[PDB]
């Protein structure tokens, strides 16, 4: 049950913080900017903490591929068909923060090649490896939806807050399907 | 409270020990996660101001690199549309490092970034070591605004910060227009059989 | 250089000259070459057009007028080769047809034509429920339950949709029916992206038809 | 003329044909008013259609009698004399005649010429008169204004001595004249674009400056 | 000889051309040459009269107007573009128009006009200045007219 | 399948399609009204179309790479292959070829066999030597490649509308700027 989705534009800074919990509203808008910027900084820290053993020898370019789930999304815009993608896809952030485990929630992070960051907080604590695949598939779902309804928007400056009407309701429906 | 139309990223960079932490004591919402400077490298402050009838949120990143932050400090200028170079008029080393800081900003920060110069601890006229004329002349060649700030001389940095945000908003603001007798009654079908 | 040259006037074209200066626009046919492209390219061209139009305009009315002018020319072009091109009955295709399509000259024949073939050609599906408000004198309207070009535009305001309004206006204007075409949003029926193109004819057309 | 849109129809050839017939009949009867009236239209609107022969014959036949008997007292179009640049030149060395000089913060870098003259110095007035038509006409005299006149008006004696200024057929031929300055101005930046001209011995008519395309060429003295 | 013109809604010609028979390469001798635009202007009124009338085809009107041994045929496109031809005898005859040939000629010339109109830079008011258009129109006249 | 059948499958059944005559008519209307606005200064029209294409490409780099999610191109060959074999395929029904490889593998040309933008086009006689009609594509390529930290220069050298038979777009990589976020 993904209870909160937030996205960081390219350089830190928050542009979308719609949450789907029943009623908590504990964190004001101001603190969530600090949370997102801290996440970006911690991502940067995590990039430069690889162990010495793996820096000179990776030999692991077979596990980066994400297996695809059939219908994780729902049950479209520029896309067409029963789903946004049927094929398996590859990981981009092979040297960055990927999730955060906690006994009360689990945070997943999916970084676009360009730099867009999509963060999903789920109340559910899966073998702690399949859930990565579920989260990556769902977040690429959300990224495709964003590329549809936020990028093809004349009244939207780049890397600024996403004040739109179709995008938020469609991601709300998408997360409602996934539970 | 997601009402702000624009989110500008500003970096408060300067020499260690200059007194940046006291410099951003005013333009803040003094709450939220305090410290965290030594943990990741930055502390965060925010300001809200209206310009041309449009709410603007400005996020201030007061980065500093002591011994550990080589690549991360560079990465923290990924999209900063503003900079607030700081030096103290007590020791010439801080003013000398301004060219090095500006070189890093213009090399790594966002293209055509609006960057300014702040002279902190100007109340202490006893140990002055950098004149206003030289600082202004250095600002002229590099397209920067320049000011001097002090605890007794407060409320100047606030005006300079608002003026910097206004300068930014006149550069990264796409022009827009305020987009804001329909038929009524029972219709009758007219589609062909 | 013997092309009309209207200042001089008509020229003597002796009927013994077959010398042919290929043009690359007259030789090419226009039959119906299917080259369907992605909706994404159309959407991005559309939104960049509107973005460029924001800086040039000053008010909402000027924005709508300039967008309608943009679509007007597309209407000018589309009228001819949607009326003409439908006359083909299953090199030049002029000598493939025995009978030109009967050009419409009535109040509702053109609106049926737009409902049927123009909208299908534009958006690959016939438009929905062409109706008229039969109260005042004349309020004819074309309603689409889910417009294609402006589906990505957020908000409840209809200002970016005047492009197809201009297309329709140019179509009827060349066809011999001046109009006051304008769009409105009428969310009804569970779609809620429902747009109605109210069409208002001039007194001249009303006098001509009766 | 009412049937067409001489003053719904944009067939220029037919319009000029009927207008030619109108002037021909208007001369057939002794009606010297409408000959001028319609020749004014025929060499203001349909000027880019009558070639050398038609314009030359029409100017010889219907225009010059229409001027000698004072039937029309205004020039055809206002699109004459595109540039009116004025200059002064230092006769002696540059040192000779100088124009007198006329006796904590927050810095940010984020935010046509005017001519000056003395009483005694001599100036140079140059204007680029144009002749869009295929015939030749002659300018008789040139004057500046009523307001900025009495200050720096062109020497009447000089233009009178120089005689009429003939303009070639399709030229932008220029006229260079002297100029005399008599009165001061203290501190009042006046403007100069009135520039009365007489063409083919007509009343002095105003002509405002028009550049290459509608923008006005204005200068201050 | 033949005199052909394409006229827009504002009653202005966007194209004009005259054809001959190649044994008398002079066109209309001197007087009908001056009178052609006026008679075509007159016939445009009848063409506009037939533009909105019920009673098959309605784009090709055939012989609509008559003058001193001159047959006048009109064809109307979908954008109100009027295609008008004036047929003249060979200095003595009663001119009879070939229905199928004139129909096909107007069809192909309408093809030319529509594919001229399609390009971005053309405007309805502007005239059809193009050597290719004139060349293909005149070889078309050879093909279909006579 | 490397890239051919991949892009073929995506265009076959992944994307909602629209008629291209509408696309070329729209682009023609923009270009014509732009030339009217700018008073026949076709160099400025080229600059404006370049800016428009740059904005479009900066926005477009998400649509591609969200539908495809191909890995980062390594060096100057996979990028050309993808860009000419599926990037154009997904958005348009065209599969341009690669030609004129430079001696040191730094420049390549996109021979555009079909140009849907210039479908019904015939330039005015006073612009056959100045106006690059489909200048939006160069801006799109420039911005789109810059957004993946692959800054380069893109320009026309010949067009079918102007003179020579073949139309080609030369793409020359200046440098791979290393501001490409903490990955890899
Ligand atoms: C390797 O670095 C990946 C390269 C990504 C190539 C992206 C190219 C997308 C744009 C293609 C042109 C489409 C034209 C659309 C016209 C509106």
């Amino acid at each position: 049950a993904i209870e909160t989705i937030l996205v960081i534009n390219k350089s830190g800074g928050l542009i979308y913080q719609r949450n789907f919990t029943n009623d908590e509203q504990k964190l004001n808008s101001n603190e969530y900017l600090i949370l997102a910027s801290t996440l970006h900084g911690v991502f940067a820290i995590a990039s430069q903490l690889t162990p010495k053993a793996l820096q000179l020898t990776q030999q692991t370019n077979i596990e980066n591929t994400i297996p695809y789930i059939p219908y994780v999304g729902m049950s479209l815009g520029s896309f067409k068909g029963d789903d946004f993608f049927k094929e398996p896809f590859t990981n981009w952030n092979k040297s960055g923060l990927r999730q955060l485990c906690t006994d009360q929630f689990t945070m997943f992070i999916y970084q676009t090649l360009t730099g867009l960051k999509f963060v999903a907080i789920s109340s559910s604590v899966s073998t702690s490896n399949l859930a990565i695949q579920i989260a990556d598939n769902f977040l690429r779902k959300v990224y495709c939806l964003y590329s549809d309804y936020v990028m093809k928007d004349p009244s939207y400056s780049m890397e600024m807050p996403i004040r739109s009407n179709l995008f938020d309701e469609k991601v709300k429906k998408m997360v409602e399907n996934l539970q | 409270g997601y009402d702000y139309d624009y989110l500008f990223k500003i970096v408060l960079i300067g020499d260690s020990g200059v007194g940046k932490s006291n410099l951003l004591s005013r333009f803040t919402t003094d709450e939220f996660n305090i410290e965290s400077k030594s943990t990741i490298g930055v502390e965060f402050a925010t300001r809200t101001i209206e310009v041309e009838n449009k709410k603007i949120k400005a996020q201030i990143w007061d980065t500093a690199g002591q011994e550990r932050y080589r690549a991360i400090t560079s990465a923290y200028y990924r999209g900063a549309v503003g900079a607030l170079i700081v030096y103290d008029i007590s020791k010439s080393s801080s003013y000398e490092n301004c060219n090095h800081w500006l070189t890093e900003l213009r090399e790594n920060a966002d293209d055509n970034v609006a960057v300014g110069l702040i002279g902190n601890k100007s109340d202490l006229a006893h140990l002055r070591a950098v004149p206003t004329d030289e600082a202004k002349n250095f600002a002229m060649e590099n397209q920067m605004l320049f000011t001097e700030t002090s605890a007794l001389n407060s409320d100047n940095v606030d005006k300079a910060f608002r003026e910097l945000i206004v300068a930014i908003f006149q550069m990264v603001s796409k022009h827009q227009v305020d987009l804001s007798g329909a038929p009524k009654g029972p219709t009758i079908s007219l589609t062909p059989a | 250089s013997d092309g009309y040259e209207y200042t001089v006037g008509p020229k003597q074209a002796i009927t013994s000259e077959a010398s042919y200066i290929p043009s690359r626009i007259y030789s090419e046919s226009l039959l119906f070459k299917r080259q369907e492209a992605s909706l994404s390219a159309m959407a991005f061209l559309f939104q960049e057009m509107i973005s460029q139009l924001h800086r040039t305009c000053k008010t909402a009315g000027d924005f709508e007028t300039k967008l309608s002018d943009y679509g007007h020319n597309i209407g000018i072009r589309l009228l001819e080769l949607l009326n003409f091109r439908a006359s083909v009955s299953p090199e030049s295709l002029s000598n493939y047809i025995t009978k030109m399509r009967r050009r419409d000259l009535k109040i509702l024949d053109i609106l049926q034509f737009i409902h049927g073939t123009l909208w299908s050609y534009l958006f690959n599906h016939v438009s929905d429920d062409l109706v008229k408000s039969s109260e005042r004198d004349n309020e004819y309207m074309i309603v689409d339950n889910f417009p294609t070009l402006t589906q990505f535009i957020p908000g409840e305001n209809v200002s970016c949709e005047y492009f197809v309004c201009g297309i329709i206006k140019g179509f009827l204007f060349n066809a011999g029916f001046p109009c006051g075409v304008t769009a409105h949003r009428m969310p009804q029926g569970g779609h809620s992206q429902r747009t109605v193109y109210l069409i208002q004819f001039d007194r001249q057309v009303l006098d001509r038809e009766g | 003329i009412e049937l067409l849109n001489i003053n719904q129809s944009t067939w220029l050839i037919l319009q000029k044909k009927i207008l030619q017939l109108c002037i021909k009949v208007s001369r057939k009867i002794n009606d010297f008013e409408y000959v001028a009236k319609f020749s004014s239209i025929l060499i203001t609107k349909y000027t880019h259609l009558l070639n050398q022969s038609e314009q030359d014959a029409l100017f010889k036949e219907y225009i010059q009698p229409s001027i000698t008997n004072e039937s029309i007292t205004s020039y055809w179009d206002p699109f004459i004399l595109r540039e009116v640049v004025i200059n002064r030149i230092l006769d002696s060395d540059p040192t000779s005649n100088e124009i007198p000089l006329e006796s904590q913060e927050v810095f940010n870098p984020f935010k046509v010429p005017i001519l000056v003259f003395l009483v005694g110095d001599k100036a140079e007035f140059t204007c680029r008169v144009q002749n869009p038509f295929k015939f030749d006409f002659t300018i008789n005299d040139i004057q500046l204004d009523e307001e900025i006149s009495e200050f720096c008006e062109i020497d009447r004696k000089a233009v009178s001595y120089s005689g009429p200024y003939n303009v070639k057929a399709e030229s932008i031929r220029s006229i260079t004249l002297p100029l005399i300055i008599k009165k001061p101005t203290y501190k009042k930046i006046y403007e100069i674009s009135c520039l009365k001209i007489s063409i083919l011995k007509l009343p002095l008519q105003k002509f405002d400056i028009i550049n290459d395309s509608c923008i006005y060429g204005k200068l201050k003295i | 000889p033949q005199y052909f013109a394409i006229i827009g809604k504002k009653d202005n010609p966007v194209y004009e051309i005259e054809f001959t028979n190649a044994e008398n390469p002079q066109g209309f001798p001197q007087d009908l040459k001056e009178l052609n635009p006026f008679i075509l202007h007159a016939s445009l009124d009848i063409v506009e009269d037939l533009q909105w009338q019920i009673n098959t085809d309605n784009c090709y009107l055939g012989k609509v107007d008559h003058f001193y041994g001159l047959a006048i045929t009109a064809y109307i496109s979908y954008s109100g573009m009027k295609f008008v031809m004036i047929h003249g005898n060979s200095a003595n005859s009663s001119v009879v128009i070939d229905d199928n040939n004139m129909r096909s000629f107007y069809q192909e010339v309408h093809e030319l006009y529509v594919k001229t109109l399609m390009n971005p830079f053309y405007k309805i008011t502007d005239p059809i200045r193009s050597p290719a258009f004139d060349s293909r129109v005149r070889t078309l006249a050879r093909k279909h007219l006579s | 399948r490397s890239l051919k059948a991949m892009g073929e499958e995506i265009w076959k059944n992944k994307t909602e399609k629209i008629n291209t005559e509408l696309f070329t008519l729209t682009y023609g209307s923009i270009v014509a009204q732009l030339c009217q606005d700018y008073e026949r200064d076709f160099n400025k029209v080229n600059d404006h179309l370049y800016s428009m294409g740059y904005n479009i490409g900066c926005r477009l780099i998400e649509d591609f790479l969200a539908r495809t999610a191909l890995p980062r191109c390594e060096n100057l060959v996979k990028t050309s292959e993808v860009l000419s074999k599926c990037a154009f395929k997904i958005f348009l029904n065209i599969t341009p070829n690669i030609t004129n490889w430079s001696h040191n593998k730094d420049t390549f040309s996109l021979i555009l066999d079909e140009n849907p933008l210039a479908d019904f086009v015939e330039l005015p006689m006073d612009a056959m030597k100045s106006l690059w009609y489909s200048n939006i594509l160069c801006g799109v390529l420039k911005g789109s490649l810059e957004m993946v930290q692959l800054d380069c220069d893109v320009w026309f050298v010949s067009d079918i509308l102007r003179g020579d038979s073949q139309t080609e777009i030369k793409v020359k990589l200046n440098r791979i700027l290393k501001d490409e976020i903490p990955i890899g």
